[PDB]
This record gives C-alpha cells, structure tokens and sequence, in this order.
C-alpha cells in the first residue's frame, strides 16, 4: 500500500506530477499530451499491485 | 515555453527574472532553448 | 594562431564587435529589441502572485483553498504544529501536503 | 480470552493509515 501511494507523486515523463497544476498552467491540446503520459503510469502501477 | 500566455495573470510565481538586450533580425529565432550561433554560445543561452 | 600576437595586428583580434545601425539597412539584417522573461514555478508557496482578491479564511468545512498558488481541496482546522520561523508548509510521509 | 492469546494478540504489533486517501479503502 506504501508503495503504490508513494508511486503517484512521480512524472513519468510530464512536466509535474500535480494534475492540477498542468490543467492550470497550459492549453488543452497541449494539457491532454502531458495528462496522458501520468494516466499511461498510474494504470501500469495498479496492475502491478 | 512552459505556460500558456493567456494563462498567465492567474498564476504565482517564486523566481521572475527579466533580460533586456538588443539584437538583430536573423538572430530572433536563434533566442530559444537548445540553440547555437555567436549570439547563443559566446554571449546569450537558453537552457532546454 | 600559434603566434602571441600582443597588441592588435594579424591573427590577433578584439572580441567586441559592434554592426552597422542604420534605419534604411536592410531587412532582417535590422535591429530588434529584445526581453526575455524567466519565471520558477513549483507546487510550493511562492513569493510574486497575480491580482486577485483574499476571501475569508473558513475553517472546518469542505472548501476549495488556494494558499500563494498552492491550490487543493478538503477542510482547514487548527493543528498545534510547531513551525520555525522559516518553514512555510508541512509535508507528512510520501510526499502530501 | 486465553493468556496465551493475550501474548499473541500483543506480540503482534499491527500517520500512515491518514495517507489511504487516494481512493484507497481498508475493509473489515
């Protein structure tokens, strides 16, 4: 359980971990493109567990 | 680069620094991140 | 070149170097007048914000908070926390605000 | 219960549990 709360603060190749700070800081075209990479991360970490 | 620039006036921010200078036409698309040219390695760079 | 040349001369030469600044020049050969504008954010407090309004602090309710651009959602109480002068935010384990 | 269940129940040592709060549940 540590393991899998802890792995929700990393990036996974995005510009922060912060989900509401990438929809408050850029456009939607360019918003989905950076939301997409931490979507992709956190299905493959719950799998795993 | 890293904000929109409609979103902009809703934002705070930590560090806001300023760089005025004076350059020539041809050398306007050299000011960007991960460029080289006299005006970007021997006197102005942008970090990627 | 190999050779010291002390003294401006051959081979040697003076690293400023200024262009031509005419009004009729030519075009994109042209001056340009230039700011670059660098900024740091991060999820923390920060010290320069935009012009908004500072609301009313509510406590022991469900409200959406925005505290120096650090922004969230849930209910604000009182915690008897010892902060030193300097620390602004807590974080517990795994990294929450 | 027993005593013996008493020294089991009490060897077994079962902030951290207020960190479940991303979507996370822990049922009876």
């Amino acid at each position: 359980l540590n393991t899998l709360v802890k792995q929700l603060s990393s990036k996974f190749g995005a510009i922060s971990s912060v989900l509401n700070d990438i929809l408050s800081r850029l456009d939607p075209p360019e918003a989905e493109v950076q939301i997409d990479r931490l979507i992709t991360g956190r299905l493959q970490s719950l799998q795993t567990y | 680069y890293g904000v929109s620039p409609t979103k902009l006036n809703d934002l705070c921010f930590t560090n806001v620094y300023a760089d005025s200078f004076v350059i020539k036409g041809n050398e306007v698309s050299q000011i960007a991140p991960g460029q080289t040219g006299n005006i970007a390695d021997y006197n102005y760079k942008l970090p990627d | 070149g190999n050779k010291p040349c002390k003294g401006k001369g051959p081979n040697c030469y003076f690293p400023l170097q200024s262009y031509g600044f005419r009004p009729t020049y030519g075009v994109g050969h042209q001056p340009y007048r230039v700011v670059v504008l660098s900024f740091e954010l991060l999820h923390a407090p920060a010290t320069v914000c935009g012009p908004k309004k500072s609301t009313n602090l509510v406590k022991n309710k469900c409200v959406n908070f925005n505290f120096n651009g650090l922004t969230g959602t849930g209910v604000l109480t009182k915690s008897n926390k010892k902060f030193l002068p300097f620390q602004q935010f807590g974080r517990d384990i795994v990294d929450t605000t | 219960r027993s005593p013996i269940e008493d020294l089991l129940f009490n060897k077994v040592t079962l902030l951290i549990c207020a960190q479940k709060f991303n979507g996370l549940t822990v049922l009876p």
